[PDB]
């Protein structure tokens, strides 16, 4: 993959950190919807809805 | 003997060379390469680490390398670079030169402080429909080749490192890069691209990119401009000796900062003291103000130790800061010293042969690229872009518009150039267009 | 799969050889030139004919 | 990397919790010197049989 | 047929050693430092033969300051030299190509000139060599691979029989992969005509060109073999001594100057206490090996000690000698540094100005020379016009023009004596004019729009 050893802006700059090892783009159309990723607050510690049966 | 220039070896000295232009901390970060530890057997050891730590940040950076370059693209870019041919038609490659609405003049800007710094950097107009004039960084570029073809000094090769980043829907920082790869075979121009997906290179098949009429290329549509010469061969940069010098001016600073705060304090040293008469009088604790007075044994003689000025080590630091100086580097004022006027019209020629050589170099470069991109478009080919040759421009004297004016009413002037000269002396602002425009109606009165 | 008759990988002998095969990713195997070469002829003289020596 | 920078917090309690270090691995790219045997290249042996040094 | 086809004539073989001195007074500090041997004796052969003493000598060495004043030098003089551009007198539109890519790598015949007057400036030795593939091309060729040249008297005239030189080349092979390939040219004169070899080298095998004699659009070869050897002195096959020899020993010397001056201000520099007067029975019972220096703190001595913080005084020798080179350097009329504390009255370097730009004028008029007769051998060539000249930038110290100067100039055009493409010339090289000579002419024929 990517070296950069090649030229030091910085020290270290960026260069590396072994940020992770395991496959996490699995969210919203990369899940197709199944593991939807959203950003909407709520307050609490719950949710609660209700629907008819 | 020695190798061809440095054998390619300019790496380190590019570093060096951008370590100093980012400023102190750059340098104080990297004490170890360029201040030597005083003492090896305390280096090894952890106070001796510590020592170091307080050797170095005592220290000043007086960071005159940058200013030299700030001066130098001060005096280069004045008022705006001249283009020469269609400007409506060309309009929409000047504004946005690579696709990100950056003018073209700031754009020779950093080419012409990447040239002036370290010497070397690179243009390569592509077409996308748009052709594109890039900026490549000097260390980008990392294969170039000299086979001569048809008894004739030709450039075949050529791949240089592009960079860019990826905006994934999480907000992961995502490095990813692309290696364009420009090749000549026949005499005739062949590119492919590659593209990493953090290690994934992704390689496109050889193509032929052609001219708006067709005939495809000739010759690979990148330069190579340099402070000494547009040619693929390295180019020493302009500044090693002055980073040399500000390095070294950097250490005496190291030594000088630690004597004024070690040595700097006068002390009492009460010779001649004998610990029953502390004890007695003194007490352990010497009041020194002036309305008190200490007394002292027989024969005792107190004297105020302190290290004084004109010391060998701010000899150097002066002599030094003096070399920077006599080198012309247009780096500092100096308000101590000054110059009669007329003495130095006789070395701005010298003074200025960087900032011409650099002049010329970017504005043959950006003239080419402009060439290529009207090649890809289909444009006119006499168009020139030449940056100011005139330095230490300055507001033109009365007398100056006098001469200028008395110039144009013969015919050994054009309007256009009439123009040029007073806007360049900083008397008008607007287009030479629109003023004929306006004044061409009756006189107001 | 990139063909290479490289020494490095055979690994063995007789009926006892052990063929090996690696797989790469993008810059894995990394080879950076210092660009210092010499050459150096030398002569000497002293023998019936005049020696050199690359 | 930082093995642990997640961890199930509960807001309802204030325990203490352990600390971690940033650590530095090193890379490395050791040079090797390669050369020639010397060659044996007298001029008579080729100018005998008219061929250039 | 022919002999080695390396062979490097004695006098360069000496000249070799001054060449790569130069050279490396042009690199920086970067070469100096990495061959210091050869130029800063060491301070003792004794310890240089210990490891000790090598380590010693690089700490001396890396603690060193190169002025490198002779850069400057080139530099300051290829400005002067090279202030606006070289003007081409003779047909433009036909001759373009030769000044757009003279060697077809897209470099301006300026840019190539300018790079070959540097070389002269620094070892006073180059050439300029016109082939034909098509199209001719004019090549460039350095001091150092001109390895070896011949002359003979035939009919009285000296003429160059042999001249071979030694091209740079390289192999852009399947790959991205480093090959550094030779290609040396052979240049014959026999029975007055101009032979040529090749000796390729391609794939590393025998593509030695045989006996070829290029021959002119109209025919008849050559009289004369189509390489110049321009140098600081004249236009002779025979070595010029560089110019820039006397400033690099000086340079030198103050390099070993500045390596000492280095040594003594990071040992003695710093202020030292030297206590005297002392014993070890009073340190142990007060100062315990450690002494506070602070304002805010005192320490006492016993009977008779008396402190004295030593420190190196300045205005040594060593500065003095260091300053005295540097005023030489200066003295030699080079314009390596500057200095603000002097002055100069107006007027009266006005006298000297011809003394000072000597070897700009010589080296003007060698180089100018050297393409003239190049631009000739490429119309040759292609058989155009012979009558050509190519005239660099003779007139030094260059500055803006007056308003006095602009009126005079203007007044001298509208009289019968300065010509308008004269006047135009002069008004460019002052800086008050961009557009060409037929650009403004076509412009300004039309009457005034008011």
């Amino acid at each position: 993959a990517l070296s950069d050893l090649q030229v030091f802006n910085d020290w270290a700059y960026k260069t590396m950190s072994e940020v992770l090892d395991q496959q996490v783009e699995l969210f919203n159309g990369a899940t197709r919807g199944a593991i939807i990723l959203r950003s909407a607050g709520n307050t609490g510690d719950l949710s609660e809805a209700a629907f008819w049966a | 003997k020695y190798v061809r220039e440095d054998a390619k070896k300019m790496h380190k000295l590019w570093a060096h060379i951008r370590m100093a232009m980012e400023g102190s901390r750059a340098i104080k970060d990297n004490a170890k390469e360029f201040v030597p530890h005083p003492d090896n057997t305390k280096a090894t050891t952890p106070e001796g680490v510590a020592r170091y730590k307080a050797y170095i940040e005592r220290a000043v950076w007086y960071g005159a390398s940058a200013n030299t370059v700030d001066g130098m693209l001060g005096q280069i870019f004045a008022r705006d670079p001249v283009f020469t041919g269609p400007e409506d038609k060309f309009d929409m490659l000047i504004n946005d030169v690579d696709g990100s609405g950056l003018s073209i003049h700031q754009q020779a800007r950093d080419s012409a402080e990447d040239a002036l710094s370290l010497g070397r950097g690179g243009l390569f107009v592509d077409y996308s429909a748009r052709p594109y004039i890039k900026f490549i960084a000097a260390e980008d570029i990392l294969n170039w080749r000299e086979r001569w073809v048809n008894g004739a000094k030709r450039t075949t090769l050529l791949v240089f490192r592009e960079e860019s980043d990826a905006d994934d829907d999480g907000y992961q920082i995502y490095k990813e890069e692309v290696w364009r790869e420009l090749r000549l075979v026949d005499g005739t121009y062949w590119q492919r691209t590659w593209r990493e997906n953090d290690g994934q290179l992704y390689v496109d098949d050889w193509i032929s990119p052609t001219k708006a009429d067709g005939s495809q290329f000739d010759e690979i549509p990148f330069v190579i401009f340099g402070s000494k010469n547009n040619d693929p061969t390295i180019d020493m940069p302009p500044m090693r000796d002055l980073v040399e010098l500000n390095i070294a001016h950097f250490r005496n600073s190291a030594d000088y900062e630690e004597a004024c705060f070690i040595c700097g304090q006068p002390t009492l040293f009460l010779s001649g003291l004998t610990e029953h008469w502390v004890k007695n009088v003194l007490g352990g604790a010497v009041v020194i103000g002036s309305r008190d007075a200490v007394p002292l044994p027989v024969n005792a003689k107190p004297e105020l130790l302190q290290a004084e000025g004109n010391g060998m080590v701010k000899e150097a630091m002066d002599q030094k800061e003096r070399q920077m100086v006599a080198l012309g580097a247009k780096l500092i004022d100096s308000d101590k010293t000054q110059r009669t006027f007329g003495e130095a019209s006789m070395e701005a020629a010298a003074q200025n042969s960087v900032l011409s050589r650099v002049s010329k170099n970017v504005s043959d470069a950006y003239t080419k690229a402009l060439r290529w991109a009207a090649m890809f478009l289909g444009l006119d080919e006499k168009i020139e872009y030449e940056l100011n040759s005139d330095f230490d421009i300055n507001k033109m004297s009365p007398e100056e518009l006098a001469a200028v004016i008395s110039a144009w009413q013969s015919n050994a002037i054009s309007f256009t150039e009439m123009r040029w000269q007073i806007k360049k002396g900083g008397r008008a602002y607007l287009e030479d267009e629109d003023m004929r425009n306006e004044s061409e109606q009756d006189d107001p009165l | 799969i990139i063909i290479t008759d490289s020494p490095a990988l055979v690994s063995g002998a007789a009926e006892t050889l052990r063929h090996s095969t690696l797989g790469l990713t993008t810059g894995a195997i990394l080879i950076e030139q210092n660009q210092d070469f010499d050459s150096t002829v030398v002569d000497g003289t002293g023998k019936q004919n005049i020696t050199r020596q690359y | 990397k930082i093995q642990g920078l997640v961890r199930p917090r509960d807001p309802y309690s204030n325990a203490d919790v352990a600390a971690k270090d940033l650590r530095q691995l090193v890379d490395n790219t050791i040079k090797v010197a390669s050369g020639t045997p010397p060659i044996n290249i007298p001029p008579s042996m080729l100018r005998w049989i008219q061929k250039n040094p």
